[PDB]
């Protein structure tokens, strides 16, 4: 149940090539690339595809070679990137430690090895060696960067950090442990209010529940509460309500409603003296005189000095 | 007490899966899937928008917030958000909503299958 | 997929964060998944999709049931993850610890010593 | 160096911060509430100055039975209690300045009285109007006015008024010759002169 062996058994069993070998492919490879893209110009212009027959080329064609040219063209890519396998697992294994997952890369690289495998030259001579290889290393980097880290952040900023790191580090050479920081910025371009930044953004989560320390007996996590709140803030405030309603809900029972109506005491803020001045009763000039006398009413000692206390 | 007698233990067959996590909106369309594996934004901390964290399927983490902005208030409640479709409804709908993936590919119960009876 | 708070994940002071492991096998399963729909997408040669495929199973897996069968996934956690299973099932499972064990407030412990001069049916306190 | 915003209140009755403050700038009115409604203000400082005699009424119990205001934008500082108990316990000079102080809030008072409850409510409209202009006013051409922008019912509350403030000094903005506006200004013309 290796996995990686699983696989790597077996891609052994498919054998390696030399450039001649790869050339006749690298031509097959463009002999069906090319043709589709076709495909696809004649798509874009019409009908969205051809893909109808040999017209699913507008290229002539005795159809059944049609398919059949496809075939050779792209086996050759297919017969090629597995062709390949090994040497991408080499580049690829070199990011199995550096994090993601041997599988995991294996996989990137494939993607890559695919675009390259046919992004591909043999006209430029010099083996895919010396370029796929160049699309790997691509390929995988960006995934251990573009994931691996249950928190993305800005790929880009990843190079600044080490950038950073590295140029740090010559500070470190004439002023030791780099203590510079806006003077690194001198050369950090950067108050250290973003490099602090930088040092936090570049951290990774901890396991809810490692296993807590100096003893075993438990995971992390266990020592905090959620989003939510005690009780004994819960009822305070309900106390607020009532007592509030009451305290209120003795001067004008009808004002009590606009009190309600134009504020809260229920789920409106609000509602606007306009809208609640004819609500109630169709009011204009009858509004904002209740509304303040309803206030310095409950305002002012024995009234206001009922929150005076309760100020929740 | 008096919600419900017994239990019924079973499976969760494709559908009953994708009817863990539909949400579907008035906009008229589907949701509660989750097209992204990372979780809350680095810049910000807010939950992307169809990641582990995405609101607007599980629930808007901010009580009355659509995670689009808007509305931060109960006020805005059986009210949602146009521009993000988040389902303003406290916070406490989230904890219980639940999403699912369409998968590319089956995969044969662990249970099922390494079994004691391996009842497959 | 859980309802995520639960797998919730959190702020820590120190500014670290409290990743959990079900959010982590998760995502997981994501990527393999999306990145195979890809790949049949590029009508990749197989016997990648293939093994593919086989990955995306067992990510799967191990999200239900870590350490059961292929070999059990260690993550930043640098042991075994914890997977939807064990988390309700042993000595700590749901279960059997916040469940029929929860751990109530309105309590009081210490240390324990001879009440004389107080009768029985007293304690002191 | 306390202060707040043109629209805000110092404090309540009932609340027990009661030690004489030093209103900086602005003059932070205080409006002495009452039981229904109905505040005036008395209270309207200067620089540096005092308000609120609180610890000093019925000694550090006294509730002060009078809500206040953070008339302007206020400007207000304070100092602990000692100042004036402690370091007021020491030579009269120190208590005698915040007596000082405590006599301009008074004087306030007398300038009020006479002025206020006069008789009519244009008189004694004019009777402290003069007065304001001689308080916070600007002088500038015309002569010697207020400008602050102000309302025409606070301005009630230096009758009872309704519509008084924006009819009747209307009147002593043109009709009678007293006064002019900038969209909500005041410009005293004149000490007596012309509407004397």
């Amino acid at each position: 149940e290796d996995s990686i062996r699983l696989y790597l058994q077996e891609i052994g069993r498919i054998r390696l090539l030399r450039a001649d070998e790869e050339i006749e492919l690298a031509r097959k490879i463009a002999d069906l690339l090319e043709l589709e893209r076709v495909r696809e110009r004649l798509s874009e212009k019409l009908e969205r595809d051809p893909r109808d027959s040999e017209w699913a080329e507008a290229v002539q064609l005795p159809l059944p070679a049609f398919r059949y040219r496809l075939h050779i063209g792209r086996r050759a890519k297919d017969k090629m990137v597995q062709s390949n396998l090994r040497l991408v697992v080499s580049i690829a294994k070199k990011y199995m430690n550096r994090g993601l997952s041997f599988q995991d890369l294996i996989q990137e690289g494939s993607l890559g090895l695919i675009r390259a495998a046919e992004k591909f030259d043999h006209e430029k001579g010099y083996k895919f060696s010396t370029y796929a290889t160049w699309w790997i290393r691509q390929a995988i980097t960006r995934a251990i960067a573009d994931q691996s880290r249950t928190i993305r952040l800005p790929v880009h900023l990843y190079e600044t950090i080490s950038r950073i790191k590295k140029t740090t580090k010559l500070l470190s050479q004439e002023m030791g442990r780099k203590p510079t920081e806006e003077e690194i910025a001198t050369r950090m371009e950067m108050t250290i209010e973003k490099l602090r930044f930088i040092a936090k953004s570049a951290q990774l989560p901890i396991s809810l529940e490692t296993p807590i320390g100096k003893e075993e007996d438990s995971r992390l996590g266990d020592f905090i509460e959620s989003d939510g709140e005690t009780p004994e803030d819960q009822v305070s405030k309900n106390l607020l309500r009532e007592d509030l309603e009451k305290v209120l809900d003795s001067l004008s029972p009808r004002e009590r409603d606009v009190l309600r109506l134009r504020y809260g005491l229920d789920d409106g803020r609000m509602k606007t003296l306009e809208e609640i001045g004819q609500i109630f009763n169709v009011t204009r000039e009858r509004i904002r005189q209740i509304e303040a006398k309803a206030l310095r009413k409950l305002r002012h000692p024995n009234r206001n000095s009922v929150l005076k206390e309760y100020i929740r | 007490t008096n919600q419900f007698d017994y239990v019924k233990i079973g499976l969760a067959s494709p559908e009953r899966i994708r009817q863990w996590g539909e949400r579907t909106l008035p906009n008229g369309q589907v949701v509660g899937e989750v097209t992204k594996p990372e979780t809350i934004n680095y810049r910000t901390l807010k939950p992307e928008m169809d990641g582990l964290f995405c609101e607007r399927i599980f629930g808007p983490a901010k009580d009355w917030e659509c995670h689009c902005g808007k509305y931060k208030r109960v006020r805005h409640r059986g009210i949602v958000c146009e521009r993000c479709g988040v389902e303003v409804t406290e916070s406490r709908v989230r904890r219980h909503r639940m999403g699912y993936i369409k998968l590319a590919a089956p995969v044969a119960h662990v249970w099922y299958l390494k079994g004691i009876p391996s009842y497959i | 997929v859980i309802p995520p708070d639960l797998r919730p994940m959190v702020q820590l002071d120190g500014g670290r964060f409290a990743t959990s492991d079900l959010n982590d096998l998760y995502r997981r399963v994501i990527n393999r998944n999306n990145r195979l729909a890809r790949l049949q997408e590029i009508l990749a040669p197989e016997i990648i999709v293939r093994n593919e495929k086989r990955m995306l199973q067992e990510a799967v897996d191990a999200l239900i049931d870590n350490g059961r069968r292929g070999r059990t996934v260690v993550g930043a956690n640098n042991r075994p993850l914890k997977s939807l299973s064990d988390i309700i099932e042993g000595k700590q499972g749901r279960f059997r610890q916040n469940l029929l064990g929860k751990r109530v407030d309105y309590s009081g412990r210490s240390v324990i010593v001879v009440g004389p001069k107080l009768k029985i049916h007293q304690c002191g306190l | 160096v306390e202060t707040f915003e043109r629209n805000k209140t110092i404090f309540f009755p009932g609340d027990p911060a009661e030690r004489v403050y030093f209103l900086l700038k602005g003059a932070v009115k205080l409006s002495r509430v009452y039981e229904a409604g109905e505040e005036i203000t008395v209270a309207l400082l200067r620089e540096n100055s005092v308000f609120g005699v609180l610890s000093l009424l019925t000694g550090n119990k006294s509730d002060r039975f009078y809500h206040a205001v953070a008339f302007t934008p206020v400007e207000l500082l304070s100092a602990p209690i000692e100042q004036v108990e402690q370091a007021l316990k020491e030579n009269p000079e120190l208590s005698m300045l915040m007596l000082r102080g405590l006599s301009s809030r008074i004087l306030q008072t007398e300038m009020m009285i006479e002025t206020l409850a006069h008789r009519d409510m244009g008189s004694r409209l004019v009777s402290f109007l003069l007065i304001l202009c001689r308080d916070f006013g600007v002088p500038c051409a015309d002569g010697i006015t207020i400008d602050l922008k102000l309302s025409h019912q606070a301005i009630a509350e230096a009758i009872g008024s309704t519509r008084v403030t924006v009819t009747r000094l209307l009147g002593d903005l043109r009709e009678k010759k007293m006064i002019s506006i900038h969209k909500k200004k005041i410009t005293v013309h004149k000490p007596v002169t012309l509407s004397r």
